[PDB]
RNA sequence: UGAAAUUCUUGGAUUUAUUGAAGACUAACUACUGCGAAAGCAUUUGCCAAGGACGUUUUCAUUAAUCAAGAACGAAAGUUAGGGGAUCGAAGAUGAUCAGAUACCGUCGUAGUCUUAACCAUAAACUAUGCCGACUAGGGAUCGGGUGGUGUUUUUUUAAUGACCCACUCGGCACCUUACGAGAAAUCAAAGUCUUUGGGUUCUGGGGGGAGUAUGGUCGCAAGGCUGAAACUUAAAGGAAUUGAC
């Protein structure tokens, strides 16, 4: 009988302090009648953002950073980050069909308590004096560097905390200690972060979502 | 349902003169061993004399329901035939075990026990009991059970 | 007033795309006025539209088809129709999604679409007014919504087994039918 | 600048779903169907209904006034195809065409890692 | 290929073939006096050595097996047979 | 869905978002390849126990090759008894319909599909090519190992790793020419070294049906497997290549 949008309200969202462009995207929340459960509404909410739509990089640089909301004040909505993610294109794009693909994985805690999972790719390249149209590393070759690029990872993210993850996830910082230490086994390239997902959070802290608002 | 219709038929007629297909009148007048032999061969003897005459490929039955209709429940000779000769490549015992059937008959069991109040016991069958063991003691308590359905007759 | 897309460019169409470039950029800078640029670097087509152009808005969605169905290994003539005609669009399917195939079933599979010299390829696209692609998994159609779905009825009929004879019959039976009307 | 929405295309074998969502999935703004829209039963899926139902979309976009989506077109995904319809190319014909602020053009279809049997048969599924 | 020699080859080419495939059959390898500065002592050691030949007084591990010939260690002298 | 009808939906389906449970798979990477006696084998990591090739100025000194008897393993489907049961799905239960566009199809779905303990022993189980051994043309790619290079690059100061390049050598899976030669031909570096007919050895066939049928034996709970006819009947049945006339 009634139109929703008579009764419907609308919020604001905003980017934690890591990023840079912290006005990013709005919100319908169709009541504000129950605005104990608008604030629940607004605790579930994840956001999805380009990395080039938050860092104002114009190359749509292929990036997915996931963010969730958890906090309320004045129809501005604090956030926090929730994962990473490339874009499927992009992958596609990657996985090539004369070229290795290795994957690593690392199941990870971090300082502030956190439970999480990280993903690391990295293809094999071909050098410069090649004939070879094709550039199949060993087997042996794949263990090494699985295990070399699983250390580099753990301790990486042991030492960091997640806003500090955050910080070194941005200028890739870990994909050239990989092009570093993982060189010298074998040549690779394309070496890139592709997932990275949380499994468990501590007990409901408050204070470090405004540390990280501010 | 063919013959089917005039078995049941209230205020029985007096014969039955119908021409069907030849290999479901073989279905008909199959002795108890066959191939040929089903569900409805033991269905029509115990309710209706049947004579094949006059082959038309197609062939004539005569039918007559025996009007003193033997007190047999064509209710339950319908399911228990019927899942006996769904199965007939299948040992007897091995198929009220499937997964439904463990389930159906379960149900339509403890509905025949609405009437009797009889304890379903906490070993109801899956190791000992009325679910998995008590439906294969009935079939040793019968002529069945280790016999097929091709061998049993009414 | 830009709007700018973006689209990646593989390298296996990358040749056709620089051999016939200074054929494929002019009439949407001219005949079609939009604004393309090209980093080979990234191998990205940048096109977008300012307000120095027309406001066609359908115009950078049709050069968007252009050379998406460029990138898809369409000719170019056939894209030139597209930027011309709106109501082709593409198809686009796996071999796997209508019936698995293994090792050389799919080869065969590949062989009895295409035919011998293409004949049976080519025969097809005379006889649907449509384009195709075969790619190494992908089927790529191109044409009218009626006319690329006969032709997913074609290679749909040629990718289950059946022979080229009777694709022949219901082909000729299909042209027959259509262009009566 | 513009008010940002998440626009999802679907794109089934009978029919194509647009449909507009605020940020983070939040609520459902402009929603129809090609099957609500003609009523030819041949014509469910054509591109003519699907560039009528995304006008209507965007028709309903421009009464809540939200002009920006960020567009996630989808195939069916699973088991069947993973590349989405000539519904959505039309669709997406449409919302360029109805003059609505296109933030990024993305193909979302889900890929399964390693499939199950899908319901083909041996034999093949169609035709 | 018609007439040639095969009783005598050139010993360049007869110098490639492989080890059992030659003319009249026989090794490919050698021997070696090898010394480490730590004794100043003469060790003779096979060019392929399957263990680890340490030197007679130190522990130091003249040459390791790997493959197909065994290497020597850093800083050691050593002369043919 | 060529076309259409059953099911569900105002208590909200479908779709969207956040979750959780279950079981099955191991895509793209994935060939111009690898392993295994074959059937067969593609996520990480670990444990166990094997194996090929390579290298060897190590050891034994004919210990070998092929194999009726006998023995292990053997895809898929199928049998019995537990566990599991998400997908799909022989049967079944069903809505059908519209053309002679063929049959229709569509939705639910027991068995099974997945494991454990056993049974069975069949495939276009094909590479339609037994195994061991020698000889006879080239060519360029790869896979595993090895030997050289005052090669190259990553420079860590030089090196040494690795990774490529060049040259050689074994041992593979494949390719591409030819014809010396073979064949009826397609084709074959073996299907060659065969009337100028002999390296060793196992198995099989003798025009087509009747017929892998009958009977007997044997193996199996069963389904079946192995072994396996005759009477009778008949001038073809075939294999490869070639042309153009509805």
């Amino acid at each position: 009988v009634v139109d929703p949008f008579t009764r419907k309200e609308w919020f604001d969202i905003k980017a934690p302090s890591t990023f840079e462009n912290r006005n990013v995207g709005k919100t319908l929340v169709n009541k504000s009648t129950g605005l104990k459960s608008a604030s629940d509404a607004l605790k579930g909410r994840v956001v999805e953002v380009c990395l080039a739509d938050l860092q104002g990089s114009e190359d749509h640089s292929f990036r997915k950073i996931k963010l969730r909301v958890d906090e309320v004040q004045g129809k501005n909505l604090l956030t926090n980050f929730h994962g990473m993610d490339f874009t499927t294109d992009k992958l596609r794009s990657m996985v090539r069909k004369w070229q290795t693909l290795i994957e690593a994985n690392v199941t990870v805690k971090t300082s502030d308590d956190y439970v999480l999972r990280i993903f690391a790719i990295a293809f094999t390249r071909k050098q410069a004096n090649q004939v070879k149209r094709h550039s199949y590393a060993q087997s042996s070759h794949i263990r090494a560097i699985r295990k070399v690029i699983s250390e580099i990872l753990t301790k990486e993210v042991q030492g960091s905390t997640l806003a500090q993850l955050t910080s070194k996830l941005i200028p890739e910082v870990i994909n050239k200690e990989i092009e570093n230490a993982t060189k010298d086994i074998f040549p690779l390239q394309n070496i890139h972060v592709r997932k990275v997902k949380l499994l468990k959070q501590p007990k409901f802290d408050v204070g470090a979502l405004m540390a990280l608002h501010g | 349902p063919l013959v089917f219709k005039l078995i049941n038929q209230p205020r029985p007629p007096r014969v039955s003169i119908l021409m069907f297909q030849r290999e479901f009148a073989l279905r008909l007048l199959a002795r108890p061993g066959d191939s040929l032999y089903c569900r409805l061969s033991a269905n029509v003897q115990m309710w209706a004399n049947v004579t094949h005459i006059m082959k038309v490929e197609s062939s004539v039955v005569r039918l007559e329901i025996k009007n003193p209709r033997p007190q047999v429940d064509y209710n339950e000779w319908d399911g228990l035939l019927r899942i006996v000769f769904v199965r007939k490549n299948r040992t007897i015992s091995a198929g009220f075990k499937s997964t439904t059937v463990m389930d159906i008959l379960e149900k339509n069991y403890k509905t025949f026990l609405a009437m009797n109040n009889e304890m379903v016991d906490d070993t109801k069958g899956s190791m000992h009991d009325v679910v998995k063991e008590k439906i294969d003691t009935v079939l040793k308590e019968t002529d069945l059970g280790d016999k097929r359905a091709g061998k049993c007759d009414q | 007033k830009f709007e700018s897309r973006k689209i990646m460019v593989p390298p296996h169409r990358m040749t056709p795309l620089r051999n016939s470039w200074t054929k494929i950029y002019p009439p949407l800078v001219e005949h079609l006025k939009l604004q393309v640029r090209m980093n080979l670097k990234t191998k990205s087509v940048e096109l977008r539209t300012n307000p120095k152009f027309t406001t066609d808005p359908g115009a950078l969605q049709k050069g968007a088809d252009f050379i998406k169905a460029f990138t898809l290994g369409f000719d170019l003539d056939d894209s030139i129709a597209l930027l011309r005609l709106d109501d082709l669009y593409i198809e686009t399917f796996e071999v796997k999604d209508v019936k698995t195939l293994t090792g050389d079933h799919l080869s065969r599979a590949i062989g009895r679409i295409a035919g011998k010299d293409g004949k049976t390829k080519f025969a097809i696209e005379n006889a649907t007014r449509t384009r195709i692609v075969l790619a190494d998994s992908k089927i790529h159609i191109l044409g009218g919504f009626t006319h690329i779905r006969m032709a997913r009825e074609s290679v749909v009929s040629l990718i289950l087994g059946s022979p080229p004879g009777k694709v022949y019959g219901n082909l000729r039976t299909v042209a027959s039918r259509l262009k009566e009307r | 600048s513009q008010v940002f929405g998440v626009a999802r295309i679907y794109a089934s074998f009978n029919d194509t779903f647009v449909h507009v969502t605020d940020l983070s999935g939040k609520e459902t703004i402009a929603r129809v169907t090609g099957g609500m829209k003609v009523k030819a039963d041949r014509d469910e899926s054509s591109p003519y209904a699907a560039m009528l139902a995304a006008q209507d979309v965007a028709a309903k976009c421009k009464e809540v006034g939200i002009t920006a989506v960020h567009v996630k077109i989808r195939a069916t995904g699973g088991t069947r195809t993973k590349t989405p319809g000539p519904g959505g190319q039309a669709a997406l014909r449409a919302l360029a065409r109805s003059g609505l602020r296109i933030g990024r053009i993305e193909d979302v279809t889900p890929v399964p890692s390693d499939s199950t049997r899908k319901k083909g048969g041996r034999r093949g599924r169609r035709l | 290929v018609l007439v040639q020699d095969l009783l005598h080859p050139t010993a360049a080419s007869e110098a490639r073939k492989h080890k059992l495939k030659t003319l009249v059959q026989g090794p490919r390898s050698y021997f070696l006096d090898v010394k480490c500065p730590g004794c100043l002592n003469i060790t003779t050691v096979f060019s392929h050595a399957q263990t680890a030949v340490t030197c007679e007084s130190c522990s130091t591990i003249l040459c390791t097996p790997t493959g197909g010939k065994a290497k020597l260690s850093e800083g050691t002298s050593f002369r043919r047979k």
